[PDB]
């Protein structure tokens, strides 16, 4: 599901879909883009931290 | 043999197999990579489009302290060393499809095998 790291040339990584502001989400999971939305799915519902 | 030939990675995937140190699977592995947990990333070689290989060695070699790798061949045997067990008259006896990206989280253990691989990729 998450192949989305735009890892540039050998071997720097630009992490796409910037990550959740949660201590449970220790910079690992990402935030979905629905509408007005960047969204934490890990905690199944709780956060709309949106840009 | 004498002692072993690249079987020292098998033992570490076994220690992270039984005692839950495998972020097994590329996505969960990258969650262990986008966490400070990963001091072992073991990848495979023959994959398609090579972009997830680029992902794995990108996050496994990016400038952050955090540069773990050694290297290991084909996916399904790498998953066999890693965590999914169904042994059943143990002559490899399985319908297992590959794992191909498993990442050891802290390995919860020590000497000659695990101390050997840490000595092995730390100092040449």
């Amino acid at each position: 599901v998450l192949s989305y790291y735009k890892v540039d040339a050998e071997g720097k990584v630009t992490k796409l879909r910037r990550e959740c502001s949660n201590p449970t989400c220790g910079a690992g999971v990402f935030l979905a883009n629905h509408k007005d939305r960047l969204y934490c799915g890990k905690c199944h519902s709780v956060y709309k931290v949106n840009a | 043999a004498e002692v072993t030939i690249e079987d020292a990675l098998k033992v570490v995937l076994r220690t992270a197999l039984v005692h839950d140190g495998l972020a097994r699977g590329l996505r969960e592995s990258t969650k262990a990579l986008t966490r400070g947990e990963a001091l072992l990333v073991v990848l495979v070689s023959s994959v398609t489009e090579a972009n997830i290989i680029k992902l794995v060695e990108g996050l496994a070699n990016d400038p952050e302290n955090k540069v773990p790798l050694i290297k290991v061949a084909d996916a399904k045997q790498l998953g066999e060393w890693a965590g999914l067990g169904k042994i059943d008259r143990e002559g490899n006896a399985r319908k297992v499809v590959g794992a191909s990206v498993v990442v050891v989280k802290n390995w919860g253990a020590e000497t000659d095998e695990l101390s050997m691989i840490m000595e092995h990729f730390s100092q040449q």
